[PDB]
């Protein structure tokens, strides 16, 4: 019953640019950018 | 690139080439590096020592030679034709 919808609909636009910023690249090569957003998908999964 | 040129501009050399494997080399920048690498190799003669290596996570040579070897025709001959059977997949480690 708290503002506990706008805590969730400001954590959902935060895996909308975790999305935006993975950059794909091909033929399983990675950077330092993209590993570090595999660890922030583990908090927005614990969160949602 | 004439042989007599490319003798009278410089000393011998010790050359490795160092040829990145990686996923991200893959496409239209993995055939341009191939045939860099045997134009490359088209400016050396016997005086100087060769070896192609290659890295992705892991560094091997790219042929069956293991270390410089003498750059005559027949030497650049065996790494042409190891170079042109480079395909290209994994992380790129600089280092290694
Ligand atoms: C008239 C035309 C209007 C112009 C609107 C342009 C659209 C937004 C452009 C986004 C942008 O330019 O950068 C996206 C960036 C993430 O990607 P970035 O790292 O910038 O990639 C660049 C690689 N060269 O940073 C972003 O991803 C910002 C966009 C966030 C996307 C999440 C959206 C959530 C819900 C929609 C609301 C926004």
């Amino acid at each position: 019953w708290k503002p506990f919808e706008t805590i969730i609909l400001l954590t959902i636009f935060a895996n909308c640019v975790a999305l935006a910023v993975y950059l794909p690249m091909p033929e399983d090569d990675n950077n330092s950018l993209n590993l570090g957003l595999e660890k922030l998908e583990y908090f927005f999964l614990t969160v949602f | 690139r004439r042989p007599w040129y490319i003798q009278g501009a410089a000393s011998p050399k010790d050359m490795l080439i160092l040829v990145d494997v990686s996923g991200s080399v893959s496409g239209l920048t993995l055939k341009l590096i191939r045939t860099s690498v045997s134009e490359m190799l088209e400016t050396l003669s016997d005086d100087d020592f060769v070896n192609v290596a290659s890295f992705n996570s892991n560094a091997q040579d790219v042929s069956c030679f293991q270390h410089l070897v003498q750059a005559n025709v027949r030497n650049k001959k065996v790494l042409k034709d190891a170079v042109n059977n480079i395909t290209a997949k994994g992380i790129t480690d600089y280092k290694k």
